Parts: C-alpha cells; structure tokens; sequence
C-alpha cells in the first residue's frame, strides 16, 4: 500500500497504456488519493507519449483517471478536466465542449463558469444556436445574477441583439446596469437608423439606471436631429425644453 | 347581484345557516369583475345619478365586456396575421387553415389517435401509405407522418418512445379511442400552423378530437403552450377526464375559472388543491433523490431542499453517469450491469434492468434508468417554483405561467381575468377550444387581446 509501488508500476506499466490505466484507477480508488500529484504528473507524461496517437483510448483513460483521482470531488480533478477542455478546444467536435463542460462543473465552484461561458463565447461562433441557448439555460441555472450580466454582455460582442435584450430583461426581472448601457449603446451604433432601437434603449438604460441629464441629452440630441419638422417635432422639442 | 350567502347572526353572507330569527334579509352579492365600474363611470366622468345606490327593491327569477373591448381597442391589437382577415372576412376564407399557411409540420406525431398500424392503413384511405420497414411484428409505433407538399403517400416510418427506467409502471400513455378519418385529418389540420373549426355532430367526440390535439401538441410541441378555452365548464371538466389517460404530468397543467367552482373531475386542477399535490410529489422527489444519494453512499446527516438536491444531481449523478458514458460509448454486456452505481437505487426496483445478454437493451436500461433519476432532479426543477413562491395562488400562478403548458379557462371568466393572465404569464402559442356556436362573436373575439405583439407580430399559431 505504498504510493511509491504504485506510482512505479504506473510508469513502468509498458505495452499498451490500457492495462497500465486501468489497474491504476482500480488501485488508486482502492486505497486513499494522496499520490494525487503522481497521478498528475503521470497524466501530463502520458500525454506527452502518447498525445500523437489516437485521441480515443489515451484521452479516455486520462479522463478516468481524473475522475477516478476524484475520490469524492476534489480542488484538482476539475483542474485536470480544465486541462482536458483547453488541450481540446482546438475540438473540431463540440462533444468535446459538452463532456469536458460535464466534468469540471461536476461541482458548483466558481471553477468552470469561466470556462463554459467563454466557451458558450467560442460557440457563437457562426451558430448562434448554442450561445443565446446557453444563455437562456445558464439565465435559469444555478444563481449568480452575474453570470446573466457576463450573458447580455457577451451577446453584446456577436450579431443577436436579441440575446443582448434577452440576458438584460433576465437581469432587470430577477458592473451590470451600466453593461446593460454599454450593450444598449452598442445595438444602437448608427445602423438601424429608423430612429426606434436606439431611442427605446435610452428610454430603457435611463430607466433602470439614473443620469442626472446627461444621457437624456444625449438621446436629446440624438431623437431632435432625428425628429421631424411637423407637429411631431414641435411637440417632440417642446416637451425637451420643459423636461 | 351573483349572492353568497344571507345575513346570520354574525352578520356574514352564508356559505347550515344559522338560528333563522326574523324575517328580514341582508344579504351581499357580487355579480361580475366590473359590478362596481359603471357606476363609478356615471359618478365620475359623466356625474350623473346613482344607480347602484339608489335602491327600491330586489327581483330574481357586461361591463367587464365594454372594458375588454376598450383596453383590446386601445392597444396594438396585432393579430395573427392569418385570422384577423379570416375575422374581418377580407381574404379567401379558406386560407386560415393548414393548406393555406406554408410552415406545416414536415412530419408530426399522429401517435396517439393511431394504436395499430393497419389501423392507420385504413385510416389512410386517399394517400400511398409509405411505411418504411415491412415487420408487421414490428410496425405499431407512434409512427412519425409526413403528408408531402408522388406527392400524396402518408410517409410512415416506426418510432421507439424511449425507455423512462427499469419500472413498468410508467408505461407511457397511448391513446385508446380510434378517432374518425376527418377525425385525425381535424388533429392535424389543428397541431399544424392554421385555425380548425371541427363540425362535432351529436355522439361524434368532439372532446375526444380535443384530447387527442391536447396529446399531439404535448407531443410535437414540448415548450409551447396550449389555451384550452370554453363556452361553459362542461368542456374543461370532460376534457380533463379525458386527458387523465394520456401522457401528461400535472406539473404541466392548470386551469382558470370565474371564481367559486367546485371540482367536476376524478383529480383536482385547482390552485390550492394542486400547490398541495405538488408539494406532495416535491417530497416526492425530495426522498427520491435523497434515496439515491443514499444508494451513491456518501456521509450526511441532515437533508437538503431543491436548489441543493439539483445541483448535487449535476454534481455526483452527472459525474457517475459520465464516467458509465466514458466506458459504454467508449463497453460489453457485464459493465453494461456492472459500471453502473445504480444498482443500490434500482436495488429498490425490479431485478436488474441491466439484463446481461444484449449490450444495447442494457444499454437502453441503464440510461433509461439515469434519465428516471435525471427526471426526479428535473421535477425538483420543476418543484424550485413551489419552493420559490410564497402563497397558494401564488404558487398557482407561478406554476402555471412556468410550467403548465395546458391551462383550461371559461369564456367570461377569461375575457374577466386576462389583464393578470396576460401580466403573469399569459402564453397563447396554441389555442384548443370548445363549445364553438355556445359561445358569441364578442366571447370569440375578446380572447383575441390575451397579450402583446412580439417584435410586431402575436404570439398565435
């Protein structure tokens, strides 16, 4: 029962890697997980040998040894699952995001919020399928009313201001506030220029955020260069000079 | 004056009355939600003369309409752009149907109204029945049903509901009525994109259709939702006995009504009665996960609540069944028994589901059983709004905007209550009605304002 035997027919385990894996698990979940930076270091060796061959059986007894290496749950079998998902990033299939996803949120830690939602990020890449789905799951999933700030203002950056919309209605329903002002700005750069999206999200940002005049100038400026010469904007800069 | 009850000694409207002493009566009535509005808009805005308080004397043997048109008016009004001209008449009025609306189901659920499949042959009388594989010993599925748009064979190919677990308990719900020709034709002409008016002649099943387009939109539609609405009780109440034998969970339905009624079916749908029976099935599902939790083996003395049993399913069901996932689809007929920890859990269970001889039927068992489990975290999701809201209507409400996708409601009662439906949780993507000509243009019509466009556009189908 000495982690020294066994970290020694680990590496010295030869042949086929399999047997080598498979005993080490069993032994290894056998007895206590103190030889948890052999096992490390072994993972990171093994990839080292191995990581030119075929993804399946390699990468496959790693991630068992991982979880394996989990007694219960632990600080560092979700770092090994990190591993996994930035060495598998460079994917080319996506099961690849949803089975390293799995096993580092296989807990509830700040662990691996950042690495599914800049993964959710690197989903919205041309398929906006899993970024505003992932959103929406991720606005009724497990609480932090940060995590649906970090949501409207990643759908910010790609071309759904829908899924902008979607994660700051989550938010205001229950910096974040001034994201939503941010994202609002940025759906509002001068492209959809009927004169209606930028106007109602400064009535909407100047609505759950407060700004002693400034922003309402703003909109001012921008709603009278984009009013009218009718009753329309006679009214429209009447009421302006009274509010 | 739609009176409770009489004055009694403690001076409450009756409900056994009291020790009837004397010969008077005073007795409080409440007729309708705008009973006290038209009074108030004479005293008001016009200031003019009472008239609830200017009171002879009392006769046995509306105004909720004027504000329901008022307030429909007065907003957007936006439409389902294929029934305001087929209400306007303004457009070929044989255009509000399914042939007339582009986006019919490429192949739909026709599972229910067909139990076998030479059944549905016959029923398929003016189409080329294209089933795709020739075992009759084989071929009763709820069969998925494409009609093309040559170009009129009824594509048939079979379908495996798959499995829930190791129990024959849940042996999902078939229908058991086999509805006419024109009668699935009016099914489907009712779950694909369109408006449907079935003529029900008397003994026909006109509820019987509506139960089977309950069970086909629960089918072809898991999310959106589905406004059962009615001339009187009668509907709702027979429909509902209908519907307890088919494939629904009362976490998905719910009901309105016009105030007092008293339950006309087997089971409860009401507000307090159903936040009670599913506060049951939450301890329900609370012991069931916790059972697991047991059968996984960890320490703990104390028991956790839904937020915790949901996330401690992703966290030690998940990862057990990812590590089952990583040595099955990696995987032989022992490890399909074997590697799963389940054995402690269905060890309270039929014997085991794993049957040892057929990877694949072990394999079906073993996830069928993960996903029994995944469902008992997934009604503690369901049971997070029944842990979230305070009160017992409002739990009804939250439970019926989130969740319940069937809500059953009345003809006036709605048209009285759809500023709140339409506040909290008002979801018309789906209509299902009945009693047709029981109801007027105006009863037709007011249920048309239940909520606001969508980006310029209504939430109909």
């Amino acid at each position: 029962f000495s982690v020294k035997c066994w970290l020694r027919y680990i590496e010295f385990k030869q042949g086929a890697p399999k047997p080598r894996l498979n005993q080490l698990y069993e032994r290894a979940l056998k007895l206590l997980p103190c030889s948890y930076k052999l096992w490390y270091r072994y993972l990171k060796a093994r990839r080292a040998q191995v990581k030119h061959r075929c993804v399946t059986d390699p990468a496959y007894e790693d991630v068992n040894n991982c979880h394996e290496r989990a007694f219960v749950f632990m600080h560092k079998m979700p770092r090994l699952w990190l591993d996994y998902c930035q060495f598998l990033m460079d994917q080319g299939r996506v099961t690849h995001t949803r089975r390293t996803f799995d096993r580092a949120l296989r807990a509830l830690p700040i662990t691996q919020h950042s690495r599914i939602w800049p993964l959710y990020l690197r989903f919205l890449r041309s398929h906006p399928l899993p970024e505003t789905a992932v959103r929406g799951y991720r606005r009724f999933l497990k609480l932090s009313p940060e995590s649906a700030e970090e949501y409207i203002e990643y759908l910010k950056s790609s071309d759904r201001l829908d899924e902008a919309a979607q994660r700051l209605a989550t938010v205001v329903n229950d910096n974040y506030q001034l994201w939503h002002e941010l994202c609002d700005l940025i759906s509002q750069n001068p492209d959809k220029v009927q004169s209606l999206n930028v106007d109602a999200i400064i009535r909407g940002g100047l609505t759950r955020f407060t700004d002693q005049l400034g922003k309402l100038w703003c909109s001012l400026a921008d709603y009278y260069i984009r009013s009218g010469h009718f009753e329309k904007a006679r009214d429209v800069y009447e009421e302006a000079i009274r509010t | 004056c739609e009176i409770q009850g009489m004055l009694d000694d403690k001076g409450r409207v009756i409900e056994p009355r009291p020790n009837l002493r004397g010969e008077s009566r005073t007795f409080r009535v409440f007729l309708d939600p705008n009973q006290y509005q038209q009074d108030m808009t004479n005293t008001i805005q016009n200031g003019a003369e009472d008239v609830y308080e200017t009171f002879n004397i009392i006769m046995r043997r509306f105004k909720a309409v004027l504000e329901t048109i008022r307030n429909l008016m007065n907003t957007d009004c936006v439409v389902p752009d294929w029934l305001h001209d087929i209400i306007l008449g303004y457009g070929d009025p044989s255009s509000a149907h399914y042939s007339k609306m582009p986006n019919q189901i490429a192949t739909l659920d026709f599972n229910d109204t067909f139990l076998s499949i030479e059944h549905l042959k016959a029923s398929f009388p003016g189409h080329n029945v294209k089933v795709t594989v020739e075992d009759p010993a084989l071929q009763i599925p709820p069969f998925r049903i494409t009609f093309p748009v040559e170009a009129k064979t009824l594509i048939v190919e079979p379908h495996v509901i798959p499995n829930r677990g190791p129990y024959p308990y849940n042996q999902p719900k078939r229908n058991t009525i086999q509805f006419t020709h024109t009668q699935i034709e009016a099914i489907r002409a009712g779950m694909q994109p369109g408006l449907t008016m079935v003529v029900g002649p008397p003994g026909t099943g006109k509820t019987d259709v509506a139960v089977q387009i309950i069970s086909n939109i629960y089918h072809n539609f898991p999310e959106q939702r589905t406004l059962i609405v009615t001339h009187s009780n009668q509907a709702l109440n027979q429909l509902f006995e209908k519907i307890m034998a088919l494939d629904i969970d009362e976490r998905h339905l719910l009901r309105l009504g016009h105030g007092e009624e008293e339950l006309e079916t087997e089971k409860d749908f009401s507000r307090y009665g159903r936040v009670n029976y599913v506060l049951a099935r939450r301890i329900e599902l609370l012991e069931e996960v916790k059972r697991l939790q047991k059968s996984l083996g960890v320490p703990g003395d104390a028991s956790y609540t839904c937020e915790t049993a949901g996330y401690f399913f992703l966290y030690q069901v998940m990862s057990r069944w990812e590590e089952y996932i990583s040595k099955v689809k990696n995987p032989d007929v022992t490890e399909v028994s074997t590697f799963f920890p389940f054995h402690e859990y269905f060890a309270n269970a039929p014997q085991p589901i794993f049957k040892g001889r057929s990877y694949e039927e072990d394999m079906e068992i073993a996830e069928g059983c993960f996903r029994h489990i995944k469902k008992i975290f997934t009604q503690l999701e369901e049971f997070r709004a029944s842990e979230l809201l305070r009160s017992g209507l409002d739990r009804s409400k939250y439970l019926l905007v989130k969740e319940a996708k069937i809500i059953a409601m009345t003809c006036t009662h709605a048209a009285l209550k759809r500023h709140d439906l339409v506040k909290l949780g008002f979801k018309y993507d789906n209509i299902l009605m009945e009693e047709a000509a029981q109801i007027l243009e105006i009863e037709t019509f007011i249920p048309l304002l239940l909520q606001n466009p969508q980006d310029g556009f209504s939430r109909l189908k």
